[PDB]
C-alpha cells in the first residue's frame, strides 16, 4: 500500500496488533468514519474509499474502477497485516 | 473476433504483411523495421485460430497461399510467424493426408535457406507429425530430410529435453529400405547410401529409443532381411554383402538394448516354421552375437531353447546332442553364458539319459 | 507413546458379522511383537488385528457369552483366554 | 505440391472422439414393446449379442432385441413379490443375476440350460438381506456388500463363500479392478480402501479430497482412470497408480458441473466417455470426454424435458449405443455416430 | 491402451500471457516461435 | 502428520466427521457464516457458537487472529486438516479456511450444537 | 587503501558515514561498495549492501553497481537480479526512464530471463512515470523496437 | 534480568511509528505558517 498510507492506518488503529484484529471491510473504510455513520443513520449508501484513497494503486486506476480496486486492495491487504503481526520472520516475499 | 468471423479483414492483414515485406526486401540490413508488424501478424492469426469454434475449410484455403509465401521467404521473423501458424493449424483441426504430405514437403524442402532457424523447423515438423495420422507422410521428402547438415546432432539436442519419437518413427522404416537399396543397386550417389547408414548408426548410438521403437527397428530389420533373402534370384555375393553390412547394426542393437531382438525372434518362430525358411533364419541368427539359441532343430520345427526344457523327455537328448555339436563346431550365433546355464541346469534333472548327455 | 497421539481408532462390530443395539465391550487387549493385536469382545469372539494398516485380519467365535480375560506367555507362541461360561 | 490449382478438401474426420460437441440421434425406446409406469432399476447391454435387459420396480425382467426401429421383445419374466433392485448379466453373459429390496434370496436365470435357480441359503453368510452386489470382469468372482462394513467374496460358478473383508464404517459402494485382482471399497466417511482378491489384505488406504461420504465408484477397462463420486456432486478422477501408492492423491480434474449427489458412474468401453448422474434432481446427467476431462456441452437438452430422474446408464460393448433409464418407466436409447459398430 | 493428453494452447499460462500483451511491446517473432513450438511439444 | 504445530486444537478423523456433519446441517437452516472475513465479524458481534478453521492454509498466520478473539469472548474453536473438506461441507465451490456457526434462537440444532461444544472443550483438557 | 591495512580502511569509511548525514553521503556510499568488492569478494559486497540498503539517501549508481557485481559472478541468480531492480524502482521509479528501460532489456537479453514479464513491466512503467519522463520512455522503447536502440 | 528478556522481543514495537506520523503532520503546519510570513515581509521589497 505504501509507506505513508500504511503508517496512517496503524496511527488510526493505535497499534499493529489492534489493526490485526480488524476484518477486511473495516480496513477499507477506516478513514471514512464520518460518511459511514451519516449514511447508516439516514439509510443512505455507505462510503467505499476510506484512507485507502491515497494508496498508489487506487490513485492510478480510473475513477470508474476506483470502487473495485478499493475492496480488492483492502482484502489482500489484511493478509499482509495478519502475517506481519503474527509471523516471526521478516521478509517481503509474500507481500510482493 | 472480427478477424476470424470476417475473411476480408484476414486477407487484408496477410496482403499488408506480404506487401510490406516485399517493399523492405530490397534494402540490406532492414530486418529490424519489420519486427513489430510481424509480431502483430504473429499474434492475431494464431489467436484467431484459437478463437474459432470450428475452423472451416475456407480459413485453411485462404491461409495456405500466405503460408507458402512465408515458407519461401528469407526473413527470419516471417518464417517464424509461418511456423507458429502451421503449428496452431495442425493442433486444432484434423487434416487430409494429401495436405499434410504437401505441408511437410514444403517444410522439409526449404529448411536450409536460413541456417539459424533449422532447429525450430525440425521441431515444428515433430508437432506436425504428432497431432496427425501416423501414415500421413510419404516417401518423397525422405532424401531432402537426410541431406540436411548435422541432422542427428540437432535431433539429439532436441532429445535432451523433448520427445523426438514421431520423427524417428517415420524416418527409420525408410532408412532400412534405403540401406537395402544401397547395398544391392545404385542410388543418386554412393555417398547417399553411406549417409543413410551413418544416420542410422548415429541414431542407434546417440539418441535413446523410447516408446517401443526398439521392437519396431528389430522387427523391420528381421522382416526386410528375410524378404530380400527370399527373392527369386540367388544373389549369393549380394547376400554376403548384405550380411557384412548388417553385422555391426544388429550387433550394436543387441548390445545397447538386450531383450528386444530375443522377443522379436520369439514372435516369428511360428511363421518361419510354417514355411520352408529355416536356413535363412539360421543365417540371420548367426549374424548376431547372441541369438543362435533360437536355432531350429535339424529334424523338427522347434527352437533349441524351447527344446531344452519342454516336458517330453526323449527328444531333449537330441537338443544336448545338437548342443554338443554346437560345442565342436565354430559357434557364431550363440554365446558362452547360455551354454553354461543350460548345461548346469540340465545336470540336475530327473531323466538319467539327460544326465548322461 | 513418543508423541501421545492416537494413530488409529479401530471399530469393533457389536455382533459377529452383524449389528445389534447392545454395545460391544473390549474386555482385554494383548499386543504381540510382530504387530498383531489380539482382542476379546463381549459378543464372545477373539479378533486378530493389524497395527500397520488398522484393519481386521481374522476373527474367531468361541463362546456364546462374554470372553473376559487375555494372557500371553513371554515366548509369543501361545496364549490363553477365559470366557464367562467358565 | 499445391492444392489450389486443383479442387479438393482440406479437413477430414479424426479417429479419436472429437471434444466439445457430441453427435447424437435419439432412437426408439428400449422398452417400447413393453410399456410400464414403474421406476426402471436396471438397464444393461449383453456383452456378445444385440440384447438389452430392462428391469425395474415392476417385478418383470425383460430381454429385448436391440434394433434401432422397433426393438422387438424376446422374452419377459414376472417374479411373484420380487421388486428388482439390481439385475445384471454375468461376465460371460450366459446367465442373469438379480436381487430385490430387502429380500434374502438371489435369483439366477441360466439361459443356456433354461433353469431359474433361487439361491436362498448361502452357507457361512450371516447377512439378512442381499441388495447390493458386483461381478468381476473375468467372471470368476462375485462380491456382496453387507453390514458393519463387511465385503463378502463368492465364486461365480458355485456360489459358495470364499472369505470376508471388514472395513471401518459402512460400505457405500464398491467395484472390481480391470485386471480383477483388486477390490476398491468406498467407506461412509469419505475414505477409500484397496483390497487384494486372492489374499484378503488391505494394500493401501487413500482419502478422497473434500468428500464427506461417497456414493459411487468406477474403474476403466484399460486401467488408467478411477472415478469417485461424493455427496456435493463433485466427481474426482485419479490415475490408478496414484491411488495405490499415495495416502493423499491429487486428482487430474474435479468435475464440478453436477450440483447434487452423484449416484451412478459408467465408463465407456473405449475409455473416451464418462457418464455422471444424480437421481435427486431432474436432468442431472452429464457426459465427460475423458482424455480432455471436459464435459460435452450439447447432450442434455433441457427444453425437451424427457430425461427426468436418472437411475441407470449403460454402454454397448463397442460403444455404438447409449442407454438410460428414468423413474417413469422409459429406457431411453441414443446412438453415437462416431462409433459405427454395436 | 494408454491415453495421453497432448498440451493445448489455452491451457499453457505463459503462452496466454504472451498473447494478451499489446503488439508493439511484444518481442521479436522468432523468440515467440521458439517458446510456442517448445510449449507445444510433449515434455519427458 | 506434517501438520503445523500452531494448530493446537486439532480434531482427529472421528471428531472431524461430526464437526463437518453439523456444519452441513447448519447451512440448511441458514445458521452458517462462511469465510475468514465473515467469521471475524460474528466474533465482534458475539453471535458465534464456535469457529472451525482449516490447518492447511499455506501461511498459517493469516487466520491466527481468530484464536485471540476467541479467548476474549470464550468461544470454542478447532482446526481441521483440509480446507477442501471444509469448503464442500459449507456448500461452496471454493476452498474455505474458516467458518462460523451462529446463534439462532429456537433452532433445532440446539442439542447437537451443545454436544459439539462439550467435545471441543475436552480437547483443551 | 594504498598504504594501510584493510581494517583501517573500513574504520575510515564507518567514521565518514557517521559524520556526513545529508545529501553528501551519496558519493560516500558509492565508493564504500566499490571498495568492498575490491578489498573483499562478492560476499563482502553483500554484507556492505545489506547494511546500507536502508540509509535512505541513495543514487541509482548504488544499485547499478550491485547489479553489475551480480552479473560478473558465475551464479547469476536471476531472482536476486529482480530483487535489486525492485528496490531501485521503488526509490527512483517516478522520475527515471532509463532505469525502467534497463529493467526491460534484462528480462529479454539475459538467458535466464522471462520475457513474458515484458508485458507487465511496460504496463507498470506507464503509471509510475510522471510528466515528461512518461514521453521519453515511450520514444526510447519505440526506438528499442527498431534496431537503432 | 527482566530487561534482558523483553529486549529480545523488541524492534517490533510500534510506538515510534505512531509518534513519528503525528509529528510529521505538525511540522507541515509549521512550514506553512513561516513561509507565509517570509513571502509577506519580503513582498514589500520584491513582489514579483
Amino acid at each position: 500500500v505504501g509507506e505513508l498510507v500504511g503508517a496512517r492506518l496503524i496511527a488510526h488503529a493505535g497499534s499493529l496488533l489492534n489493526l490485526a484484529k480488524h476484518a477486511a471491510s473495516t480496513v477499507q473504510i477506516l478513514g471514512a468514519e464520518k460518511a459511514l455513520f451519516r449514511a447508516l443513520k439516514s439509510r443512505r449508501d455507505t462510503p467505499k474509499y476510506g484512507l485507502i484513497y491515497h494508496a498508489s494503486l487506487v490513485g492510478q486506476t480510473s475513477p470508474k474502477h476506483k470502487g473495485k480496486i478499493s475492496r480488492m486492495l483492502a482484502a489482500k491487504t489484511v493478509l499482509a497485516i495478519r502475517y506481519d503481526a503474527f509471523g516471526e520472520d521478516s521478509s517481503s516475499a509474500m507481500g510482493v | 473476433t472480427h478477424c476470424y468471423k470476417d475473411l476480408g479483414f484476414m486477407d487484408f492483414i496477410c496482403s499488408l504483411v506480404t506487401k510490406s515485406v516485399k517493399v523492405f526486401a530490397e534494402y540490406p540490413g532492414s530486418s529490424a523495421q519489420l519486427r513489430v508488424l510481424l509480431a502483430f501478424y504473429a499474434s492475431t492469426i494464431v489467436s484467431a485460430l484459437v478463437a474459432a469454434e470450428d475452423v472451416s475449410d475456407n480459413i485453411i484455403a485462404k491461409l495456405f497461399p500466405y503460408i507458402q509465401k512465408g515458407l519461401k521467404s528469407s526473413l527470419p521473423d516471417y518464417r517464424a510467424a509461418t511456423y507458429m501458424i502451421i503449428c496452431q493449424i495442425s493442433v486444432k483441426v484434423t487434416m487430409e493426408n494429401t495436405f499434410v504430405n504437401s505441408l511437410a514437403s514444403q517444410i522439409i524442402k526449404t529448411l536450409t535457406k536460413i541456417p539459424s532457424l533449422i532447429k525450430d523447423g525440425l521441431s515444428c515438423l515433430i508437432v506436425l507429425l504428432q497431432r496427425q495420422k501416423p501414415e500421413s507422410l510419404g516417401k518423397k521428402p525422405f532424401p531432402h530430410l537426410c541431406n540436411v547438415p548435422d541432422l542427428i546432432t540437432i535431433l539429439h539436442g532436441i532429445s535432451e529435453t523433448y520427445d523426438v519419437s514421431p520423427l524417428l518413427h517415420y524416418m527409420l522404416p525408410h532408412l532400412v529400405v534405403s540401406i537395402i537399396h544401397h547395398v544391392t543397386g545404385e542410388e543418386t550417389e554412393g555417398m547417399d547410401g553411406q549417409i543413410y547408414k551413418r544416420h542410422l548408426e548415429a541414431i542407434l548410438t546417440k539418441i535413446s529409443l523410447k516408446n517401443n521403437l526398439d521392437h519396431l527397428l528389430a522387427s523391420l530389420l528381421f522382416e526386410e532381411y528375410i524378404s530380400y533373402s527370399s527373392q527369386e534370384e540367388m544373389d549369393s555375393n549380394k547376400v554376403s554383402l548384405l550380411n557384412e553390412q548388417f553385422l555391426p547394426l544388429i550387433r550394436l542393437l543387441e548390445s545397447k538394448y538386450p531383450r528386444t531382438l530375443d522377443v522379436v525372434l520369439e514372435e516369428h518362430l511360428k511363421e518361419i516354421a510354417d514355411l520352408k525358411k529355416q536356413e535363412l533364419f539360421h543365417q540371420f541368427v548367426s549374424l548376431s552375437t547372441s541369438g543362435g539359441k533360437y536355432q531350429f532343430l535339424a529334424d523338427s520345427d522347434t527352437s533349441l531353447m524351447l527344446s531344452l526344457n519342454h516336458p517330453l523327455a526323449p527328444v531333449r537328448i537330441l537338443a544336448m546332442n545338437h548342443l554338443k555339436k554346437i560345442m565342436k563346431t565354430s559357434k557364431e550365433g550363440v554365446d558362452e553364458s547360455f551354454i553354461k546355464e543350460a548345461v548346469l541346469a540340465r545336470l540336475g534333472d530327473d531323466n538319467i539319459d539327460v544326465v548322461l548327455s | 507413546v513418543k508423541s501421545g497421539s492416537a494413530v488409529h481408532k479401530m471399530i469393533v462390530d457389536r455382533q459377529y458379522m452383524g449389528v445389534s443395539k447392545r454395545k460391544c465391550i473390549v474386555w482385554g487387549v494383548a499386543f504381540l511383537s510382530d504387530g498383531t493385536i489380539i482382542s476379546v469382545d463381549s459378543a464372545g469372539k477373539v479378533q486378530f488385528w493389524d497395527s500397520a494398516t488398522g484393519t481386521l485380519v481374522k476373527s474367531h467365535l468361541i463362546a456364546n457369552a462374554d470372553v473376559q480375560s487375555i494372557a500371553v506367555a513371554d515366548q509369543e507362541d501361545s496364549f490363553v483366554v477365559g470366557t464367562a461360561e467358565g | 505440391d499445391d492444392l489450389l490449382q486443383r479442387t479438393g478438401n482440406f479437413i477430414s474426420t479424426s479417429t479419436s472422439l472429437p471434444r466439445g460437441i457430441l453427435k447424437m440421434k435419439n432412437c426408439q425406446h428400449a422398452n417400447a414393446e413393453r410399456p410400464t409406469v414403474a421406476r426402471i432399476s436396471s438397464v444393461q447391454f449383453h456383452p456378445g449379442a444385440q440384447i438389452v435387459m430392462v428391469a425395474g420396480l415392476d417385478n418383470a425382467v425383460s430381454l429385448f432385441q436391440v434394433d434401432g426401429k422397433t426393438n422387438p421383445k424376446i422374452q419377459s419374466i414376472y417374479l411373484e413379490r420380487f421388486p428388482i433392485f439390481k439385475a445384471c448379466f454375468s461376465a460371460n453373459g450366459e446367465e442373469v443375476l438379480a436381487t430385490s429390496t430387502h429380500s434374502k434370496v438371489l435369483y439366477v436365470y441360466d439361459m443356456l440350460a433354461g433353469k431359474l435357480i433361487p439361491v436362498h441359503q448361502v452357507r457361512g453368510l450371516k447377512e439378512k438381506i442381499v441388495r447390493s452386489f458386483e461381478v468381476s470382469p473375468d467372471g470368476s468372482f462375485l462380491l456382496i456388500n453387507g453390514i458393519a462394513g463387511y465385503l463378502h467374496l463368492l465364486a461365480m460358478k458355485t456360489k459358495e463363500l470364499i472369505g470376508s473383508m471388514k472395513i471401518n464404517g459402512r460400505v457405500a459402494a464398491s467395484t472390481f479392478s480391470s485386471d480383477s485382482k483388486k477390490v476398491y471399497a468406498s467407506s461412509g466417511d469419505g475414505e477409500v480402501y484397496v483390497w487384494d482378491v486372492n489374499s484378503r489384505k488391505c494394500l493401501n488406504r487413500f482419502v478422497d479430497e473434500g468428500s464427506l461420504y461417497g456414493l459411487s465408484i468406477a474403474t476403466s477397462r484399460n486401467g488408467q482412470y478411477v472415478a469417485c463420486g461424493s455427496n456435493c456432486g463433485v466427481v474426482n478422477i485419479y490415475n490408478q497408480d496414484s491411488c495405490l501408492q499415495e495416502t493423499n492423491p491429487k486428482p487430474i480434474k474435479a468435475i464440478m458441473n453436477l450440483v447434487t449427489g452423484v449416484t451412478s458412474l459408467t465408463f465407456n468401453p473405449t475409455t473416451e466417455i464418462l457418464a455422471i448422474a444424480s437421481e435427486k434432481m431432474k436432468e442431472a446427467v452429464r457426459l465427460v470426454h475423458l482424455p480432455s476431462c471436459t464435459v460435452f456441452s450439447n447432450f442434455p437438452v433441457i427444453k425437451n424435458k424427457n430425461i427426468s430422474h436418472v437411475h441407470t446408464m449403460d454402454f454397448s460393448p463397442r460403444s455404438g449405443y447409449f442407454a438410460l433409464g428414468n423413474e417413469k418407466g422409459k429406457a431411453l436409447m441414443y446412438r453415437l455416430h462416431h462409433y459405427s459398430d454395436f | 491402451n494408454e491415453l495421453v493428453q497432448l498440451p493445448l494452447t489455452e491451457n499453457i499460462p505463459a503462452i496466454s500471457e504472451l498473447l494478451h500483451t499489446p503488439a508493439h511491446v511484444l518481442p521479436s517473432a522468432a523468440f515467440l516461435c521458439s517458446m510456442f513450438v517448445n510449449s507445444l511439444l510433449l515434455s519427458k | 502428520a506434517d501438520v503445523n504445530p500452531k494448530a493446537y486444537p486439532l480434531a482427529d478423523a472421528h471428531l472431524t466427521k461430526k464437526l463437518l456433519d453439523l456444519v452441513q446441517q447448519s447451512c440448511n437452516y441458514k445458521q452458517l457464516r462462511k469465510g475468514a472475513n465473515e467469521a471475524t465479524k460474528t466474533l465482534n458481534r458475539g453471535i458465534s457458537e464456535f469457529i472451525v478453521m482449516a490447518a492447511d492454509a499455506e501461511p498459517l498466520e493469516i487466520i491466527l487472529h481468530l484464536p485471540l478473539l476467541c479467548e476474549d469472548k470464550n468461544v470454542p474453536y478447532v482446526f481441521v486438516r483440509s480446507k477442501q473438506a471444509l469448503g464442500r461441507a459449507c456448500g461452496v465451490s471454493r476452498p474455505v479456511i474458516a467458518c462460523s456457526v451462529t446463534i439462532k434462537e429456537g433452532s433445532q440444532l440446539k442439542q447437537q450444537i451443545q454436544s459439539i461444544q462439550q467435545s471441543i472443550e475436552r480437547l483443551l483438557v | 587503501e594504498g598504504a594501510k591495512s584493510q581494517e583501517d580502511t573500513e574504520a575510515v569509511f564507518k567514521k565518514a558515514l557517521l559524520a556526513v548525514i545529508g545529501a553528501d553521503s551519496v558519493t560516500l556510499k558509492n565508493k564504500y561498495l566499490d571498495w568492498a568488492y575490491r578489498s573483499g569478494g562478492y560476499k563482502k559486497a553483500r554484507a556492505v549492501f545489506k547494511s546500507l540498503q536502508e540509509s535512505r539517501p541513495f543514487s541509482v549508481d548504488f544499485f547499478r553497481k550491485m547489479i553489475q557485481f551480480e552479473k560478473e559472478q558465475e551464479s547469476c541468480n536471476m531472482a536476486n537480479i529482480r530483487e535489486y531492480y525492485e528496490r531501485a524502482l521503488r526509490e527512483f521509479g517516478s522520475a527515471d526512464s532509463d532505469l525502467w528501460m534497463d529493467y526491460m532489456k534484462e528480462e529479454l537479453n539475459h538467458p535466464l530471463g522471462r520475457p513474458e514479464n515484458c508485458g507487465q513491466i511496460y504496463w507498470r512503467a506507464m503509471k509510475m512515470l510522471q510528466g515528461e519522463s512518461a514521453e521519453a520512455f515511450v520514444a526510447k522503447h519505440a526506438m528499442h523496437q527498431t534496431g537503432h536502440l | 534480568l527482566s530487561r534482558y528478556r523483553l529486549k529480545f522481543s523488541a524492534d517490533k514495537v510500534d510506538t515510534m511509528i505512531v509518534q513519528a506520523i503525528s509529528l510529521l503532520d505538525d511540522l507541515d503546519k509549521e512550514l506553512n505558517n513561516y513561509i507565509m510570513r517570509c513571502r509577506e515581509w519580503y513582498g514589500w521589497h520584491f513582489p514579483e
